[PDB]
């Protein structure tokens, strides 16, 4: 069989923000 | 006098213990002088040989996998953390005389070992040596087999190298965590939680030195102990029945054949152990999660597996909302694989519907079907021991890199089907030849 | 059967058939190796039977003498004593092999050439036993269970059944009850309460908004400081072995950070390869459901863990784009959202999505929307 | 010898008989434990053995269910749950060790009360085998010997003889040749040349005019384990275990640091007991040749090995000025030099001569002048 | 149906081994019922309990002198700088279910 | 551990002539050393359990 959760899509998708970092570790 | 010294230390043994009687019989047993019958006594002796050279390297091993760094006079691995059992294994290669020597020989017999039983095995299946009153031997013996199986694959990861490392990944983990419901239940319980874990080697090397071997002594002994006791079968020939033994009296004859041929199995095994290496630890460096070597590269007892996995196709369940791996396959097959060697003489006399007492060994000619099947399950045996090498092997036609699984996946139908029919036309051929 | 009397004056060659007569054992045939005593082919034999067993002693004492004077130290490639080294296990198999080697061929030829040749013919008295054994230990066994009288009070056959399956259960419940271990019992801290091992890794956020770093080895990793790692640090068509680095995690200067940093390197699901595709080759990519938006520009982050059986795939090819895992010979069509196309793998490798920070060194975006590694019966 | 048909007629007590006839076997007496039946005796003697049975399964099932249920994980002191936990362990043993009891009390009362009481005669047939049996065992050996053609063959037995002897010393020494080593081989780096381990300690200078400190174990791991210690740090009639300290070691925050501090701490040689001698008592103090300058004063520094085994001897009684080993009770005076006064130690304590530098904390002034530790048989 | 079984599987024994002789003059030997006699019982008792015991222990026990850092549920011993020896006796005693009552049978044993 | 310290090797270097050759072939150098430990495991769980059975 094929695996369910592993299908391909055809959105284009956006550029990642800058990630900023949370303090308090 | 020395015979006058025989005689007092014979007076005083037979006044104590009075063996007289028993001693007689065992010097008085006798053994056929087949060439074939010598299958087992390699085996047996290479066990006694690993256990002489197993002994010595507990002196110097660690199986502890806490992390150290390398202070010995490799000078490539110097600075290199790494476990202290792939520590004490190049310290017994290089920081001990003889280390390398006995460590080389240690090898060397497990394949003796390994490879005198299949032998051994073939030897047993093609003469019909299973049949009854011998058919619980070779329950006992197929046992040994599959104990010797996972013995030798335990000795090989305890350095604990790049090489056993990733062996005990690809094997021991990803295989049993695929199992379905209890599968990761089981790879939590032998690795005492996730990969590599702290107890992979200790509870590996408690396994292999000891406990492993202690069930094979017991299992060999109760082997050699029936064998005494059934009193071996022959060849049909002249003055061969089967109410009679005939051969040679232990005493001189056996004795002194079968010990020397100790001294040769001691002498094959040591020209190898010093003129071949065998198992270069050093080269590839400890084992790291990170990093990784081509491959998992196994001895040839336990390489069947490892192409049986390369070329069983893709193939998955995921069975509402779980998932069945590839792994579940070759676990499976192991076991079908062990259950049908196993319980063979049982299934043979269901279907032959032969159920008498037996003595006289068949010849393989005569049963074609037997005899196709044994080549046929050898000719499998070798293309899944040869299905590992395709690196190699793909990098000699340069028609296609993917090609090569195909002929193995291709040829596990054809090729056993080829050499079945070669096997049985062979057999009538033999059979008619001299008739 | 014979008295003391007879055996007086029987020989030892008639003692030797009486015995063999007790026992079965018939020598039907026996003659001696050289009929004429004397002869040169008899002495030219005793000669090389002696020849052979000369050599193992001569090959005996040589392998004290090489044990003891002989170069042993390891000696490193392309040096003085290297090519003596190199002899020294070789000369310990070979003068150890053939000393007893030619031993064992010495004693063989001496029972092939100077012990007489015997065929002895041994009734073996196989099946059933004579029916006066069988009846009396079947007598003998019966006899205690009748005697015995426990087959007709059932009230203590019961309770033995009982009492022993209970004790039995017991103590192999109490004997292999060490060994188990709930493989899901939330051990690892994790952003949102704990998790089980298997559903974390080393990109697991231990709260929120943690920074994580796709940190580059100098060196041997978990040995050598982790260095931050820029966008454009891997020209378009390479590959680099990122690990899960933390700003908390130090350099490896102190023992603390040590040991942080070999857990890194330790983690079997941490190593994660990070592939460059040029620019003039996106328009053959296919994105996956969930992770379109997890790449950054031209750079793509895939698990370095194979998900057929955990081998860590090194090898990759720049010119087709494919990831393949040496183990197994699986590829991975990086274009393709690293998807297998050929060999036992089944399932794609999890894509880490990935972003850039303040700073400007490549961190993950965050954690994998998969499971990492090789497949469980508990998987998705 | 009975016949076929005569082994069909024979009753199980016959055929019992005549087995144990054939084994040299008489049973004398055998009675049935109960011959009148239908008595309120062997009824109550039923259920006796059948509770003690009875017990037995119950304490195996209460084992089963106390070890999966019972709380086992360990809690620390001042807990709630610490008494339950301190019952675990002993509620395995009483269940356990009950259940299996109570199945071999059951057992033993069944052959005690139910089995019927017998006692039989075996002829042991002991001593000398019989005559027949001597004389053909002996024939088979001597023909095989005999008549294998060895005696005559001196060369063939002469060249087994030595190849057997050569091989087996050869395999002898090979085989224990690793684990000898050379004890007396300079491989510890010192001011004057590579010495031996034995000669050598932690205090044994690397160069000439190494500062050694004579620092304290502050009892943490890590974060400065040893500091450095001024005179005034202790007071009179105190005793303190200082170890040999230098500044290439460091504070242990590196790892590096931290293995050098490990080799301080596991030295056998290394731990030295620092006495300050009460003013009052200085006048008894009797010195030692080649050791008068050996203290700062009030202040003495003598080994915490004990020269007769390698304890640690650090019973140090201030009024008595004893220093007591407690492996063998050893009793040395501190006052004379840490002469031995009783117990199987013959040997003196060696004293470390101490000083201050410029900054005031005790250092060491030089090396034992004697081996520290236990005698050996290349002692002075 | 059980008694069938005992003869079927009796018969099937006899007629590959023939132990009937032997294990006979084995269900034949007289020993005396001397209670010092079974001092020896004891002894041979105790060594199949430390096999028994003993292997239990060696899936636990990791036989090493490096040095490490305890980090188990022991608090008075948190930190404190110790060899792998000492590491795994102390999860044998404290982080496995039963090995404490292993353990001390074992050496009661 | 203590127990060790004394009977093991204060005994065995004590010995004369070839008394700290066993001692330093034994515990693989100066005590503690690094190898007495697995040493010991071995020759108690296979090699000396090994002959009592045997010899049993
Ligand atoms: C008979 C055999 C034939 C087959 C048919 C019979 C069996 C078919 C019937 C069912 C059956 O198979 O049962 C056997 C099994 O039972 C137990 O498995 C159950 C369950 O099945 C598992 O799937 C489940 O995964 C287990 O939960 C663990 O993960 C949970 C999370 O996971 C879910 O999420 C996963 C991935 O996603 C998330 O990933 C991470 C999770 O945090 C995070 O990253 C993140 O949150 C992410 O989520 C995202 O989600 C969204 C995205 O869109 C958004 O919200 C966000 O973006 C977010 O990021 C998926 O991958 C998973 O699939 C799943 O969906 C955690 O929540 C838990 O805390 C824990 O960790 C769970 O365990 P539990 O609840 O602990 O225990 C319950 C109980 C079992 O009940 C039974 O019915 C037992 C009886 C029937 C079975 C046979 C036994 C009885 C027969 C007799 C004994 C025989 C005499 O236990 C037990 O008694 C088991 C005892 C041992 C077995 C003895 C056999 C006998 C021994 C001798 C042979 C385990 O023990 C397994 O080992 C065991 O095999
Ligand atoms: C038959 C038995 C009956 C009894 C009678 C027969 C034996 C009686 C005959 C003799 C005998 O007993 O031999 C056997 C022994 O032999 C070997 O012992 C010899 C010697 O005896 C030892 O005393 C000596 O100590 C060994 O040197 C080591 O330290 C030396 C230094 O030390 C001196 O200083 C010590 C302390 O002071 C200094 O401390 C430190 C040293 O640096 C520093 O802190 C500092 O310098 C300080 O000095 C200060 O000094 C002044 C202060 O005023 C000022 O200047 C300054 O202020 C400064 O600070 C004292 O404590 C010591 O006593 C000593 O004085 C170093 O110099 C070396 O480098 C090394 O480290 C040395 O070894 P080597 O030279 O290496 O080898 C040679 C050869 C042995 O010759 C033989 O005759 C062998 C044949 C006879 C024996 C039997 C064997 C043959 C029979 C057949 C085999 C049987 C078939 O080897 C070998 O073949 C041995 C092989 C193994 C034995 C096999 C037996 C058979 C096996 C099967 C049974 C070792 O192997 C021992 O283990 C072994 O037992
Ligand atoms: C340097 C270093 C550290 C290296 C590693 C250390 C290491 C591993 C060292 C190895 C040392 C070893 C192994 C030394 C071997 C030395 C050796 C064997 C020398 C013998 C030389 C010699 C003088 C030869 C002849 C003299 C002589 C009479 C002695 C030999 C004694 C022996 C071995 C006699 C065996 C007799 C006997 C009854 C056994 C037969 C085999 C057994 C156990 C039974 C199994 C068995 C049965 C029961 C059958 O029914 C049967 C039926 C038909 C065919 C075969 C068999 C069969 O094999
Ligand atoms: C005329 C008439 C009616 C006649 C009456 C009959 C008569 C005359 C008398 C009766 C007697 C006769 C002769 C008749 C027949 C009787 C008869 C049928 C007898 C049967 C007896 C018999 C079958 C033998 C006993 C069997 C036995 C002792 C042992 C069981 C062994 C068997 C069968 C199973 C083998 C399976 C096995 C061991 C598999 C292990 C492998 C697996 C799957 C484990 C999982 C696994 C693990 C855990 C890893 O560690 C691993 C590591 C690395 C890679 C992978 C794996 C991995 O997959
Ligand atoms: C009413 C419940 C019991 C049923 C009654 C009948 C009993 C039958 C057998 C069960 C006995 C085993 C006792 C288990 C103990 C328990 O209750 O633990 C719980 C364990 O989960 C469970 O309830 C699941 C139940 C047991 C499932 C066993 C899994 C299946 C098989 C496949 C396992 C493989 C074993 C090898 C044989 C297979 C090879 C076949 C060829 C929670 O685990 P946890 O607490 O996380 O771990 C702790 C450690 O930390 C701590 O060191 C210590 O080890 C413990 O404290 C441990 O528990
Ligand atoms: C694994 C370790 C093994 C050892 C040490 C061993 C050793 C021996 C020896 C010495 C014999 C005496 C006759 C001979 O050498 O041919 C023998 C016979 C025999 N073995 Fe093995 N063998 C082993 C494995 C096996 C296996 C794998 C099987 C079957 C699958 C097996 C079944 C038998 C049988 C049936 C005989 C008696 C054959 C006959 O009487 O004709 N053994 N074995
Ligand atoms: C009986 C069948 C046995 C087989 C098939 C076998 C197989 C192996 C193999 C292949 C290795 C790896 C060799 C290498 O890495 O160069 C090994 C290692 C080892 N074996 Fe065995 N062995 C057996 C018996 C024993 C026994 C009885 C002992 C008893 C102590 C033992 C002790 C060891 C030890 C300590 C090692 C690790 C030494 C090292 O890796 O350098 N083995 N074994
Ligand atoms: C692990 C050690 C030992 C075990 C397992 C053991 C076990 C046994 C057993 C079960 C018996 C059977 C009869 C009886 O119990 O009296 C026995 C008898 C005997 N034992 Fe021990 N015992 C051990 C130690 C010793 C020692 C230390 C000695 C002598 C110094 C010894 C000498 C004997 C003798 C001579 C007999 C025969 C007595 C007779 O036949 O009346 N055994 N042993
Ligand atoms: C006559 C036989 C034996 C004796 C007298 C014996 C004695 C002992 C003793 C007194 C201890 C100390 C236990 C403790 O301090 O808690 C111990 C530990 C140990 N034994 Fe044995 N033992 C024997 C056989 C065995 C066997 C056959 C094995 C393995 C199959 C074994 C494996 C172990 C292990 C691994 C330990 C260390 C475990 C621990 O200390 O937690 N022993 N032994
Ligand atoms: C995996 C299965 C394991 C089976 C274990 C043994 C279970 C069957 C017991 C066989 C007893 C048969 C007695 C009998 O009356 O049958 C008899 C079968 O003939 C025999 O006596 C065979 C003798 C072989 C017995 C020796 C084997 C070892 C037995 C040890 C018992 C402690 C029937 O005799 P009968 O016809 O009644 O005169
Ligand atoms: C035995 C061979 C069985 C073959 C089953 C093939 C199933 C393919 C499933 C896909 O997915
Ligand atoms: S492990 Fe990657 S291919 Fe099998
Ligand atoms: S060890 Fe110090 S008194 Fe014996």
């Amino acid at each position: 069989c094929s695996p369910p959760g592993e299908t391909a899509s055809s959105e284009p998708g956006t550029t990642p923000a800058i990630w900023t970092g949370s303090p308090s570790p | 006098d020395f015979a006058k010294l025989a005689a007092a230390q014979g007076d005083a043994i037979d006044s104590r213990y009075h063996p007289s009687a028993a001693v007689r019989r065992q010097l008085n047993k006798v053994f056929p002088t087949h060439w074939s019958f010598l299958l087992g006594e390699i085996a047996l002796y290479s066990f006694i040989i690993l256990l002489l050279t197993g002994v010595w390297l507990t002196l110097f091993f660690d199986p502890s996998m806490a992390h150290v760094t390398y202070d010995g006079v490799y000078q490539p691995l110097r600075g290199v953390q790494m476990s202290r059992a792939y520590e004490t294994a190049l310290d017994i290669s290089f920081e001990v005389r003889g280390g390398l020597f006995v460590r080389q020989v240690h090898h060397w017999a497990a394949l003796m070992f390994a490879a005198s039983i299949m032998v051994h095995l073939a030897r047993i299946f093609f003469t019909g040596a299973f049949r009854r009153p011998r058919e619980a031997n070779w329950v006992i013996g197929s046992l040994l087999l599959i104990l010797a199986m996972f013995e030798g694959f335990f000795g090989y990861s305890l350095p604990d190298d790049l090489l056993s490392g990733t062996g005990i990944r690809a094997a021991l983990s990803g295989i049993t965590m695929g199992i379905p419901v209890i599968g990761t239940w089981m790879h939590w319980a032998l690795f005492g939680g996730d990969f590599p874990g702290e107890i992979l080697i200790p509870r590996l090397y408690a396994l292999h030195i000891l406990l492993i071997p202690g069930i094979i002594l017991a299992l060999i002994g109760a082997h050699l102990a029936l064998v005494w006791f059934q009193k071996h079968t022959q060849f049909p020939g002249p003055g061969r029945t089967e109410t009679n033994v005939v051969g040679v009296r232990v005493m001189p004859v056996f004795a002194v054949k079968s010990g020397a041929f100790f001294a040769m199995i001691t002498g094959v095994l040591g020209l190898m152990g010093g003129l071949l290496t065998i198992n270069p630890i050093w080269n590839l460096g400890p084992y790291k999660p990170s990093q990784v070597s081509a491959g998992s590269q196994p001895d040839f007892y336990m390489m069947w597996t490892d192409g049986l996995i390369r070329l069983w196709p893709a193939w998955e369940f995921y069975p509402f909302g779980h998932t069945i791996p590839q792994g579940v396959w070759v676990a499976v097959g192991m076991g079908l694989v062990f259950a049908l060697l196993i319980a063979y003489p049982f299934i043979e006399k269901k279907v032959t519907g032969d159920d008498a007492h037996h003595n006289l060994l068949q010849r393989p000619r005569d049963v074609p079907v037997r005899t196709a099947i044994g080549s046929m399950a050898i000719a499998l045996y070798l293309l899944l021991t040869f299905a590992c090498m395709n690196d190699i092997i793909a990098l000699k036609f340069h028609i296609s890199l993917n090609a090569t699984t195909w002929i193995g996946r291709i040829g596990m139908v054809v090729l056993p089907a080829i050499v079945y029919f070669v096997a049985y036309r062979w057999a009538i051929s033999l059979q008619r030849s001299d008739r | 059967q014979p008295t003391d009397a007879e055996l007086a004056e029987m020989s030892r060659e008639e003692l030797v058939k009486l015995g063999g007569k007790i026992d079965g054992v018939e020598t039907i045939f026996k003659e001696p190796r050289w009929p004429v005593p004397g002869t040169k082919a008899e002495k030219r034999t005793e000669r090389l039977v002696a020849y052979w067993l000369m050599l193992g002693g001569l090959s005996g004492l040589a392998l004290l003498l090489v044990f003891l004077f002989w170069p042993w130290e390891y000696q490193p490639f392309g040096s003085e004593g290297e090519f003596l080294y190199s002899l020294a296990t070789p000369l310990y198999g070979l003068t150890f092999g053939l000393s007893i080697l030619s031993i064992g061929i010495g004693a063989v030829l001496f029972q092939k050439k100077f012990i007489p040749e015997e065929i002895s013919v041994q009734d073996r008295h196989d099946g059933r036993s004579p029916e006066v054994h069988r009846k009396t230990v079947a007598a003998n066994l019966t006899d205690a269970l009748e005697g015995s009288t426990l087959k007709r009070r059932k009230v203590i056959g019961l309770s033995l059944g009982i009492g022993l399956g209970a004790f039995g259960a017991g103590t192999l419940v109490a004997f292999i009850g060490g060994l188990i271990k709930n493989p899901w019992k939330p051990v690892v801290p994790t952003a949102e309460g704990k998790k089980a091992v298997l559903w974390t890794s080393g990109w697991t956020p231990r709260f929120k908004g943690e920074t994580i770093y796709l940190a580059r080895a100098t060196g041997r990793p978990g040995e050598s400081p982790f260095v931050k790692m820029r966008p454009e640090d891997i020209d378009a068509g390479g590959m680099e072995t990122v690990f899960p680095w933390r700003e908390s995690d130090g350099d490896g200067t102190t023992v603390e950070s040590e040991h942080k940093l070999t857990e890194i390197a330790m983690g079997v699901r941490n190593p994660v390869m990070l592939i460059r595709i040029k620019p003039a080759d996106m328009h053959r990519v296919i994105k996956r459901k969930g992770q379109e938006s997890f790449n950054f520009g031209e750079l793509f982050a895939y698990t370095k863990v194979c998900s057929h059986l955990g081998c860590p795939s090194s090898l990759y090819e720049q010119q087709t784009y494919r990831i393949l895992c040496p183990c197994h010979q699986s590829q991975f069509d990086a274009l393709e959202f690293a998807k297998p196309i050929f060999g036992p793998a089944a399932r794609a490798l999890a894509q880490l999505p990935i972003t850039i920070d303040e700073d400007g060194y490549l961190v993950a975006n965050g954690d994998f929307v998969e499971p990492v590694g090789p497949a469980f019966w508990e998987r998705k």
